[PDB]
């Protein structure tokens, strides 16, 4: 558990519908949502792979579990029942535990993705911005839509805005 | 007496291999075959006992 989903970010965004993890920017040119498509696609691929691994690893074979025994073959009927009950117990325990564990894995996987996005942005801005605490960054320098498109992309030019940010810090 | 009869009839079956022969010899009490079944088998399945309709 990393502490982002239901942590220092206390809620999801219903408005942001074009992805799973994203940004919300507020400039003098306006406000908007913009999902991070690369991280969302990576998450989709990995969750898809997990679903495929759980579903497409069964390797079932043709069988007929029903067997008929007469009144004088009660012991063999009991053996067949025992086999069936043992298989049922093994499979129910394994299925329940597997689902319970992989649900944890998926939820912590998403929580790690959100944290990683936050740390990437934070390390990319350094001291040009102030960390509010809710999960947000208030810029010390006035920067436009191109600046935040660069921050989303990962090409923030810190030296460009450093001198501007020093005066207001 | 079950089904109005006090005697009995035991029913027997066998599989004759290709090229093999079956021989019946009797002085009485024999219910001879009339129809045999040329049969070819597979891996095996079961018998579903149900009232569900067949479609």
């Amino acid at each position: 558990l990393f502490g982002a989903i239901a942590g220092f970010i206390e809620g999801g965004w219903t408005g942001m519908v074009d992805g799973w993890y994203g940004y919300h920017h507020q400039n003098e040119q306006g406000s908007g949502y913009a999902a991070d498509l690369k991280s969302t696609q990576n998450a989709i691929d990995k969750i898809t792979n997990k679903v495929n691994s759980v579903i497409e690893k069964m390797n079932t074979q043709f069988t007929a579990v029903g067997k008929e025994f007469n009144h004088l073959e009660k012991r063999i009927e009991n053996l067949n029942k025992k086999v069936d009950d043992g298989f049922l117990d093994i499979w129910t325990y394994n299925a329940e535990l597997l689902v319970l564990l992989e649900n944890e894995r998926t939820l912590d996987y998403h929580d790690s993705n959100v944290k990683n996005l936050y740390e990437k942005v934070r390390n990319q801005l350094k001291n040009n911005a102030k960390e509010i605490g809710n999960g947000c960054f208030e810029f010390y320098h006035k920067c436009d839509n191109t600046c935040m498109e660069s921050v989303k992309n990962g090409t923030y030019d810190y030296p460009k805005y450093s001198e501007e940010a020093k005066l207001n810090r | 007496k079950v089904r109005d009869q006090e005697g009995r009839m035991n029913y027997y079956w066998t599989l004759v291999e290709p090229g093999d022969k079956i021989t019946f010899e009797a002085t009485g009490n024999l219910v001879v075959p009339r129809y045999a079944f040329t049969m070819e088998r597979d891996a095996g399945s079961g018998i579903i006992i149900s009232d569900t309709p067949v479609h």
